[PDB]
């Protein structure tokens, strides 16, 4: 196992070096981590231990130990993003693989574009996917890689850059955390030439830097977050007959991406706009959101079920999705709570309480300290 | 003349013609009397909308007074060709030939409007030559009818022998009555 | 860049590259083979016609703009390689549970897979513009899927015997996990 | 010859000509004896100025000395069909086919200036051939008559035996003289 | 009006004509009577195109009702001196000189649509002057005839006296009936 | 330009913004503020036909096509400045004329303009297509022009106590001379 493990996960080492690297480790580590009740024996687990940390990535002891977390990974998930559930069948199954060992022997994790329109949880779910497998998020914002000359910097530096700190952004990122998930926020604003960067990441699991260290892509997660085709649904016909501007999503998508980047991609997943009915969830995120805060300052918030239906209305955008709650919440909770935290009843004592009239069709926001 | 028009895309603003605008909606017309150009014009635009969208059925307007056979029987061939379903709308009139075109549109797909009429007449063509020569001219005639007269019967349904007598002298159905002969599916009321 | 194709016109016409403290390095058991996907987007769209278009001259056109002439005439001979057949699909997605049973061997799981299953599996992945790729998809979508959970979660913790069976009249896959 | 027109926008000047100027703002012009190829160029206008604002109400300036009927049914279907209320101004004249189109406007914003005259008079197509034909091509153009008599009563709200009589010869209405028919709701003046 | 269709490419957006557009895609349309200045254009697009790709296979889409036989010569010559197959589909009517040029397709890539019609007949054409001048011209006009009658010969396959035989009288074949004669390798009916 | 406001998603989406040369910058306690006239010109400007069509819709249709609405939906909020009314325009000549009266307070130099006078200001001081910018000069030049070339050299070189009345005839303002 040493010698197969080594070879697998353990990079820029030769092999006679690697299996005497893991096997010391493994003696040194069994020898003097027990006091007392210390086995003698190096089992198999031992050693897949020791690669682990080597190599900062899980063991494949998961059927054990973690089988709980990834087994509540997507329900976790769904409280904290509603709806969307392809995209988070897509990255839990993704990761269920390669932990279970059906995983690509020379590719990503997986390899997920998901394409939608605003404020639908395209760049929400990635961020709490590292929360929830408690992993370094790599965040990257390919505004800033418009041109051709920036995209040398994911793989090296600026030509003649003498001074040092010379290694790709993207590689040393990699480097320093090989369990990480990867976010290529506005993927289609990047040039073209980014694409091709991908091909070996997605295809052959490492991107080489100019100086030559090889970065391994294997066990991350690489999420892309596009708005290519929100235009052309969103885009009103014009004759006598309505015309199902179904298809005119993918269309654009295939345009922007070349067929050999999108035949690498594990599954690309389409974000549809957020339902009444998970609108009704949102506004209860949001909420809890507020009570957080407010338990900081030692302030309590009921909502009743009521004021909550009345806020969904005059928020639900289907345009917009989930970012206009969040408009509402700030103007119709978090401005009466700030004058009185300020100054008033709210400085101290908390137990508010929010309720409306239907007549009035006004929020009332009642505060006892 | 012809207005231009904004269109608001993703590269940015770009100016179009009416016609040209409407093409990117699949939208395409058909007007005046049936000519090889027009016809050709109208076969291109067919085509480059498959390329561009096969699954999206195509829509085409026509309000024409009829013209030649010939020209308006390669807009039916490519219309049954291409995959896409070419919906067709009867603005303000259409003829036999206007009429044939507006009938072989997918089923399901096929619309008049409320005040739209409606003309079918046998082929009436004159050929002036040697006896001989009209015998094999004359042939043709009767064939192109009786093909004609087939494939109206076949998108209608109805039998070939009623189709056989409406057709021998000119007969004009108002946009309920083509529905129940079976030319148009329904009248199109606030899509 | 452009400037690669000028460093191999010496690689393959005489065999040796030189650095530039001026060692020079042979070629002449190196294998040089060489892989572009140009004019596969003339591939993927369709000719604006009554009658379909094969584009693999138009890529060979694409090929003749990329490289200069003389870089091409050093070459032994360019293969323009075909679309996969329905045919060799078959074969292909043999390969890939071959694949898979090697990764499930460790875990001490046998899969057998019935020969309408794997019928079923080329059908629903195929895409000739998509190549095999797409194979490997519908397969980890449909049998890596559920194996994992399963060995995760259950019913493969220790190792056991699997069999994949086609059910006609769902038209949908069936397993037995079968642990021990 | 088309005078061009500079509109300022953010990003910089566009030039238009007079004509696509006035349709950014919902103005069509409708102009002329009316033709199926006049009539597809006004139906494509408002189709084009549907999708950008339905709730918006378009403005067709008629000012056409008459055409044939069969073009403005086109024109009045598709105004009927669009949610957009069809606002139609009387500039100069408007004959049978012009008044048709103009009485066809939505109710309450169908305006006349104070100096138009507005002729009405029943069809005069006509046909030769064999007395088979006559009698079907003579049937049909009563028929059509029907219709025009009975959707011009409805607009107007008169009675269809109001409506035959006064039709039965070329009847020159001026433009207050059209309030009290119906043809439109009041005279457009400066508020 | 021709419609112009806007062309995506990954370097930027291009707006072609669209007939322009179809050329891009080694399409020809032959349409409307033959002249010499017509099939200069002809002439040329099929250079530009051996030219683009001289492996890669055109197309000629036929739809025309025959014209002048001398300038039809300057396409057949095009024809076979260029390497590409010049592909032949019908549309509509194809007459003398139409037929021509489309039996002169490569074999295997003719084709005809179902509800085509293809005319064969012999040249046309007279001389008025002085007997010796009518003599001259008529000994032209008959080796010119021969000259088609061997090519067709060639192409279909059948004896110089069965093309001269049928082309002496008009003779109109349908879709089908072409295939047996061989003008066509065989009918598209594809989907 | 289009980038830059790709620039700013990540700013107001993520609240801190990374340079190329390698450096963190982290503002969320800066607000954001942006001002654009894109809807001033459609509600200003009037149809172009015999009816006025409605434009209380225009302006925000003008937004949402100049804006994406990715763009849109990060901001807090959009809030329209609209024209000044006549009633707020008295209180803003009444700010740069005590503005003026502080400055002349501290020089000795008292003026007592007319109610009346303010009116007249307004109209020329404040233009519907400028908005407020000329009103510079009509104050400086108007009031303290006149008076301030007196201060230096005049018939009164000191003491103040000036005034200020309309004039219907020559549309100019008085200046008392009291030392
Ligand atoms: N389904 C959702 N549930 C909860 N919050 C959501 C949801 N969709 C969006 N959000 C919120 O909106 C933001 C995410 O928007 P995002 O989808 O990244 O936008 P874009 O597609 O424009 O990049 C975050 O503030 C996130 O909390």
């Amino acid at each position: 196992a040493a010698v197969e493990l080594a070879v697998k996960y353990i990079n820029d080492r030769h092999l006679p070096d690697k299996a005497i690297d893991v096997i010391d480790e493994a003696g040194a580590r069994a020898r003097l981590m027990p006091v007392s009740k210390r086995k003698k024996t190096v089992n198999v687990a031992d050693i897949e231990s020791v690669v682990a940390r080597i190599a900062r990535i899980p063991e494949k002891s998961v059927s054990q130990s973690d089988r709980d977390t990834l087994k509540n990974l997507g329900d976790r998930l769904k409280m904290l993003v509603f709806g969307q559930d392809k995209a988070i069948e897509a990255l839990t199954e993704a990761i269920k693989m390669a932990r279970a060992g059906l995983g690509h022997e020379h590719k990503p994790v997986g390899s997920f574009l998901f394409a939608g329109p605003t404020g639908v949880g395209k760049t929400e779910v990635t961020v709490q996917l590292s929360k929830a497998l408690g992993i370094e998020l790599l965040r990257f914002d390919m505004s800033e890689y418009m041109e051709r000359h920036t995209v040398s910097r994911l793989i090296g530096a600026p030509p003649g850059y003498v001074g040092f700190d010379q290694g790709g952004l993207l590689t040393d990122a990699v480097i320093k955390h090989p369990h990480a998930v990867l976010l290529l926020d506005e993927i289609e604003k990047a040039h073209p030439d980014v694409f091709n960067i991908l091909l070996q990441v997605m295809d052959n699991g490492t991107l080489t830097d100019n100086n030559g260290r090889k970065a391994d892509f294997r066990n991350v997660v690489l999420v892309m977050t596009t708005n290519a085709g929100v235009r052309e649904t969103e885009r009103k016909s014009i004759g006598l007959i309505h015309q199902d501007n179904s298809t005119d999503a993918m269309e654009e998508i295939k345009k922007i991406f070349t067929p050999e980047f999108r035949n690498r991609l594990d599954n690309i997943i389409w974000f549809d706009h957020l339902s009444t009915d998970v609108i009704h969830q949102v506004v209860d995120k949001f909420i809890v959101e507020l009570q957080v805060q407010l338990d900081q300052k030692g302030v309590s918030l009921e909502v009743s079920q009521e004021a909550r239906n009345w806020l969904a209305e005059k928020g639900y955008d289907r345009a917009m999705g989930a970012r206009p709650m969040a408009r509402v919440i700030q103007d119709n909770l978090k401005k009466p709570l700030a004058n009185e935290l300020l100054f008033g009843s709210l400085v101290d004592g908390g137990q508010v309480t929010v309720a409306l009239d239907k007549e009035k069709n006004e929020l009332t926001y009642g505060f006892q300290s | 003349l012809v207005p231009m028009v904004i269109e608001q895309t993703s590269r940015g603003e770009r100016s179009f013609d009416i016609y040209s605008r409407l093409l990117k909606e699949r939208v395409i017309f058909l007007t005046g009397q049936v000519e090889d150009h027009m016809a050709n014009l109208i076969v291109a635009q067919m085509l480059f909308l498959e390329a561009e969208n096969p699954e999206k059925d195509i829509y085409l307007y026509i309000n024409s007074p009829g013209g030649v056979i010939t020209a308006g029987m390669s807009i039916y061939d490519t219309m049954q060709f291409i995959k896409p379903d070419v919906s067709t709308i009867c603005m303000g009139q259409a003829a036999s030939m206007g009429a044939f075109l507006l009938t072989a549109g997918a089923k399901g797909k096929r619309f008049c409007l409320p005040n739209s009429r409606v003309m079918i007449h046998q082929p009436l063509g004159g050929y002036q030559g040697q006896a001989t020569d009209i015998e094999i001219h004359a042939r043709e005639i009767l064939k192109v009818k009786g093909r004609m007269n087939e494939l109206m019967a076949l998108h209608t349904g109805q039998s070939l022998e009623q189709i056989e007598r409406d057709t021998e002298r000119d007969r004009f159905l108002s946009a309920p009555e083509a529905v129940e002969y079976g030319l148009v599916d329904s009248i199109l009321t606030h899509r | 860049h452009p400037d690669v194709f000028n460093i191999l016109l010496q690689v393959m016409d005489n065999g040796t590259l030189t650095d530039n403290n001026g060692r020079k390095a042979d070629f002449r058991n190196v294998v040089l083979v060489m892989t572009t996907n140009a004019g596969v987007r003339e591939t993927e769209r369709k000719s604006i016609g009554l009658i379909h278009q094969d584009n693999s001259t138009d890529a060979m056109e694409e090929i003749k703009k990329i490289f200069t002439p003389e870089f091409r005439n050093r070459l032994d001979n360019i293969i323009w390689f075909d679309h996969l057949s329905t045919d060799v699909i078959h074969q292909v997605v043999d390969k890939f549970i071959v694949e898979l049973q090697v990764q499930l061997d460790q875990k001490g799981v046998s899969l057998e897979v019935s020969q309408e299953a794997r019928n079923w599996l080329a059908e629903k992945g195929y895409d000739r513009a998509m190549g095999a790729r797409p194979m490997a998809r519908v397969i980890q979508d449909n049998l890596k899927k559920p194996l994992a959970n399963e060995l995760l979660f259950g019913s493969l913790v220790d190792g056991g015997q699997v069999t994949v069976a086609l059910d006609k009249e769902k038209n949908e896959l069936t397993y037995g996990f079968q642990s021990a």
